[PDB]
């Protein structure tokens, strides 16, 4: 339904080629490609006003597009460069004026890397609440910590007794860098789950921190592919 | 200066 | 006197031979000041009158973006209208657009207009009130609905009696030496016998500006409006205009006829008569 | 379908041996496709500029074709126009004394 | 050309308090103006769409104004709540430049903590190892947090349905410092 954008993410070597797919079945003449760097707004790369024509936008350099059909408007990267690391959004509209606004795709997070030995999956570990905290506040705060992963594209989530929870949960706005000065620093993300002292002091309760990692699709170590690395801890009345 | 409020026919 | 700014757009479909031909031209009175041609190498709005070149890079960037937008709109419309009239994809078709505004000597708004055509026939036009549209056929009535919903009239009126008038005043002031000058016509007369008992008297006016002129023939000081060959006012190529009017006269009675010339540049209307 | 009207004339008044411009003004025609040549003694002149395509209230198109020329007593100049509406290419001869 | 700007780029506001987000654009010849919501990692959500003719648009607790004279738009958020926390983008559409986006304003709507109780706690790793972390929590929404071998994260909003803030620090060193 609406604009469909593939892929959702991609890790690519400096110089390798990639083709982002964008499809819509609403028969829209107008289709657009935007990119967004962290903390900035969308910048128009290329656009098309119908089947058989394309025209350059604000930042067209290093990108190629085609429009054989009304349905499809793919974006091609001839030679990937560090500056092409960005989030790419595709859009469509019935008219130029777009009085219902543009129909936008989900987005494609692109990471350009010097080599595929600079990518790493996360190591996850859960930390049990402080006895001082429990004794002082009658509350138990579990802390989860994902460390040594790249790129920053991960999704952390707490799971209590097999079910996902949101009440009493707190995740970092963005990851922290293990060597901030370095341009290809491995990231570290933390999260907290707070429950009652009684709910923690009970061995029937199971707390799991699940961290989805979006990575690759040839070293002796494990190839950093799209994994789900977890870490868990159980309550204790002793 | 050109008219810019362009609506398709 | 009264001045005008007009833009003219021609879009011609070239099926099998790539994109449609697009020609946009801007006129102050009868002087072209801007041009865009899809087949030209520049792919820019280009100056065509000396007085527009003092406009900065912002003006040229903006008019290039807006003329390209009009081109793209015409490209879509050609495909749409082809659908409305259920025409074949093999056939070549033409969309023509003219819009502009007129101002008086004081430089205040007089009137505005826009007219659209398909294959050299009326499609849709803005009315004198600048609030409603006249649709030529059922196909144009579909366009009218889509323009009524988008409020094209309200936004076009705002241009025609606002933006249009403002930029015309600016152009007229910047191009003062050429645009607001008045050159009176250099007049003369030629004699061409068709046969016996008959001859053609032709009354000439050359090097005049602006194009507005009135050539009329008289017999014994009485206007001969009916039996007069009045040629189309033509450009000289140096920024001036040329015109002639002709009447068939029986040989001997050349002295009976006179040519009257009315023009702004003249301090007094001229009255020519044939002389050996 | 509208037939092109043709006017052939000089930019300035004709004086033999003095550099001038030869004009061919084609108006009142539709559609836009047209083939306009300027002739010296029946031969096509190569270097010929023209105005950008515009049109009148009735939608009929007009163009000015022009080239640098030095008129003489004997040299013949003409404008040759071809258009879908014309039976044959229309040649109109330059007459300075018109 | 169309240049859209959003100053300030960041705005911190306490829960319940009304706020304003600023948008300026240089080309006032427009089809419409648009306000988008963007959550971290997610796409865009259209909040309001003001036509060039229209003066304001209203959708629940959201109100947006349009002034083509100055070339400005303001987004009014009434009775702000932590759910409103996101990046807000201003977009302007016209023939020449098409839909053109501002830089964006990152809005932080901080929770009102009724009973602060600031304290730094040391937490042991679940798996049998020396690994540990320091947890500073139960501090008011006003106080903020900031060596290479020690890492300190930013504060976040923990709502246990009571509310609390928390920040974590760790090293390969005691929790007495920071």
């Amino acid at each position: 339904a609406g604009v469909t954008q593939t892929p959702k993410f991609r890790i690519l070597k400096i110089g390798q080629s990639m083709t982002l797919q964008c499809t819509q079945d609403m028969n829209h003449n107008y289709m657009y490609w935007y990119r967004q760097d962290p903390g900035m707004g969308l910048k128009l790369i290329y656009y098309s006003v119908g089947a058989g024509i394309t025209d350059k936008g604000e930042v067209p350099n290093g990108y190629n597009v085609s429009r054989s059909t009304t349905e499809d408007f793919p974006l091609r990267l001839e030679s990937a460069a560090p500056s092409q690391t960005s989030v790419y959004f595709c859009a469509s509209s019935e008219t130029r004026g777009a009085p219902y606004g543009y129909t936008f795709g989900s987005g494609t997070r692109l990471t350009v890397v010097e080599d595929l030995n600079k990518v790493f999956p996360p190591e996850v570990a859960v930390f049990e609440p402080s006895e001082a905290e429990i004794s002082h506040t009658q509350k138990a705060t579990l802390v989860c910590l994902a460390t040594g992963f790249y790129p920053d594209h991960v999704e952390l989530s707490w799971w209590v007794n097999g079910k996902e929870v949101h009440s009493g949960v707190c995740t970092d706005p963005q990851p922290l860098k293990e060597q901030p000065a370095l341009n290809d620093s491995r990231y570290a993300l933390s999260s907290r789950l707070r429950v009652s002292a009684t709910f923690w002091q009970d061995p029937r309760n199971h707390f799991r921190c699940q961290v989805q990692f979006y990575g690759l699709s040839t070293q002796d170590r494990a190839k950093p592919v799209t994994q789900i690395v977890s870490a868990e801890a159980w309550g204790r009345a002793d | 200066e050109l008219f810019s409020y362009l609506i398709e026919k | 006197g009264s001045h005008s700014m007009r833009y003219f757009f021609t879009s011609v479909s070239r099926p099998g031979r790539g994109e449609p031909r697009f020609i946009a031209v801007g006129y102050v009175d009868d002087t072209q000041f801007v041009r865009f041609d899809s087949d030209a190498a520049s792919q820019r709005m280009e100056p065509r009158a000396p007085w527009i070149e003092q406009e900065g890079p912002e003006y040229w960037d903006q008019e290039t973006r807006n003329v390209k937008a009009q081109s793209q709109t015409d490209r879509v419309d050609l495909g749409t209208l082809r659908g409305y009239y259920n025409q074949s994809e093999a056939g070549s078709h033409t969309i023509q657009i003219m819009y502009g505004c007129d101002v008086g000597s004081d430089g205040r708004f007089l009137r505005g207009y826009r007219q659209d055509a398909y294959d050299g026939k009326d499609y849709i036009a803005l009315n004198e009130d600048l609030r409603s549209w006249t649709a030529a056929d059922m196909a144009a009535q579909i366009t009218k609905r889509k323009w009524e919903a988008a409020h094209e009239a309200e936004q076009l009126r705002a241009y025609l009696d606002g933006t249009c008038v403002e930029w015309l005043r600016r152009y007229l002031e910047n191009g003062k030496e050429t645009l607001q000058r008045t050159d009176p016509p250099k007049t003369h007369m030629t004699h061409h016998p068709i046969s016996d008992h008959e001859a053609t008297l032709r009354c000439w006016a050359l090097g005049f500006y602006p194009a507005e002129i009135t050539l009329t023939w008289q017999r014994d000081g009485e206007d001969q409006t009916q039996d007069t060959e009045l040629v189309e006012t033509r450009p000289a190529g140096d920024g001036t205009f040329q015109k002639w009017a002709a009447v068939v006269v029986p040989s001997g009675e050349e002295q009976r006829y006179t040519c009257h010339v009315q023009h702004e540049g003249l301090p007094k209307p001229l009255t020519l008569r044939w002389e050996p | 379908q509208r037939t092109p009207k043709i006017q052939v004339y000089s930019r300035h008044p004709a004086e033999n041996g003095k550099s001038n411009f030869l004009n061919c003004y084609v108006s009142g025609f539709h559609p836009s496709d047209i083939e306009v040549d300027l002739l010296k003694n029946g031969e096509r002149i190569e270097k010929v500029e023209h105005s950008d395509l515009s049109f009148s209230k009735d939608w009929s198109f007009y163009l000015l074709y022009y080239t640098e020329f030095t008129p003489t007593e004997k040299d013949e100049y003409a404008c040759r126009v071809n258009h879908v509406t014309l039976s044959q290419p229309k040649i109109v001869k330059w007459d300075r004394d018109m | 050309a169309q240049e859209v700007t959003q100053i300030p780029a960041a705005l911190s506001v306490p829960e319940g308090e009304n706020l304003v987000l600023n948008c300026s654009f240089t080309d006032s010849a427009i089809y419409n103006l648009q306000w988008f919501r963007q959550d971290p990692g997610k796409g865009l959500t259209s909040l309001l769409l003001i036509q060039s003719s229209q003066r304001e648009q209203t959708s629940g607790r959201l109100n947006a104004s349009l002034d083509k004279s100055s070339g400005r738009s303001t987004l009014y958020i009434a009775a702000s709540q932590p759910g409103d926390s996101a990046t807000y983008l201003c977009a302007v559409n016209n023939a020449g430049n098409m839909l053109t986006f501002g830089g964006g304003t990152r809005l932080m709507v901080k929770p009102h903590i009724q009973n602060p109780d600031p304290a730094v706690y040391q937490l042991r790793d679940s798996k049998s190892s020396d690994k540990s972390v320091c947890l500073f929590t139960d501090f008011d929404s006003q106080t903020n947090v900031s060596d290479s071998d020690v890492y300190i994260t930013d504060k976040c909003v923990l709502d246990m349905r009571f509310k609390s803030n928390s920040a974590v620090a760790w090293s390969n060193f005691a929790c007495a410092n920071a």
